[PDB]
């Protein structure tokens, strides 16, 4: 999942 | 002025590899420890690329593309700096609780790669690199690997590229005077750059093998780790993902 971590929040 | 102040900001802090440090030296216990930390490092260089001046206005696609073909050279990269200014290129400083001696060059089963990642320590060195050179050049290595074909949009990404290339020839320029130092220093470190290249290539290879037949040599390998590996990887070892170099 490294869209995931791509695209996280803060 | 600015850029220079920005890479110095973005850049990763220390990342811990969680090894057993009290468990005897084995293939098992010091691959599995490697992906491990490759996992953890893979998290950073993610922040680390996202904070990157002009990564946000490329492609979503590109962006985690060519950060799948890259992790690579930046990892080695950035741990030949690490093992220069903490072991002295004495040893490989892989993490604070994974330094790799002689002895465990061997138990990794890839002494010989081992030894040309020295040497890239011992470049910077050699070359008398500066935190400032170095900086940019690993920003350099993140779009310093694409496809064939080319990117979603290799538009954006050309010009990019274009102006780290930029930035890197600043830092230099904006310290010498004479016109014949300048060119010679950018030809040493866009050879060390390149130089990164094959190293990346054979632990490719390696980490490649290690993962087909990892459930007979009992190797663990995190889920990121294994998708990039599996997917992203073979297109390097097959031809699809061809790197950048400045020389021929
Ligand atoms: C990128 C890492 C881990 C992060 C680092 O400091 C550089 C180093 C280079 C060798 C890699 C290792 C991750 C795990 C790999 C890919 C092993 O499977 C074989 C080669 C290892
Ligand atoms: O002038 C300097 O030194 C600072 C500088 C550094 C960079 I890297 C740069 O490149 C882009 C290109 C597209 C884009 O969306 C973004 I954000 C940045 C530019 I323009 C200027």
């Amino acid at each position: 999942l490294l869209r995931y971590l791509l695209d996280k929040d803060d | 002025p600015i850029f220079l102040n920005v890479l110095e900001a973005i850049e990763p802090g220390v990342v811990c590899a969680g090894h057993d440090n009290n468990q005897p030296d084995s293939f098992a216990a010091l691959l599995s420890s490697l992906n491990e930390l490759g996992e953890r490092q893979l998290v950073h260089v993610v922040k680390w690329a996202k904070a990157l001046p002009g990564f946000r206005n490329l492609h979503v696609d590109d962006q985690m593309a060519v950060i799948q073909y890259s992790w690579m050279g930046l990892m080695v990269f950035a741990m030949g700096w690490r093992s220069f200014t903490n072991v002295n290129s004495r040893m490989l400083y892989f993490a604070p609780d994974l330094v790799f001696n002689e002895y465990r060059m061997h138990k990794s089963r890839m002494y010989s790669q081992c030894v040309r990642m020295r040497h890239l320590s011992q470049e910077f060195g050699w070359l008398q690199i500066t935190p400032q050179e170095f900086l940019c050049m690993k920003a350099l290595l993140l779009f310093s690997i694409i496809p064939v074909d080319g990117l979603k949009n290799q538009k954006f990404f050309d010009e990019l590229r274009m102006n780290y290339i930029k930035e890197l020839d600043r830092i230099i320029a904006c310290k010498r005077k004479n016109p014949t130092s300048c060119s010679r220093r950018f030809y040493q470190l866009t050879k060390l750059l390149d130089s990164v290249q094959p190293i990346a290539r054979e632990l490719h290879q390696f980490t490649f093998d290690l993962l087909i037949k990892s459930h007979m040599v009992s190797v663990d390998f995190p889920e990121m780790m294994a998708e990039i590996i599996s997917v992203q990887v073979p297109k390097i070892l097959s031809g699809k993902v061809k790197p950048i170099y400045f020389h021929t």
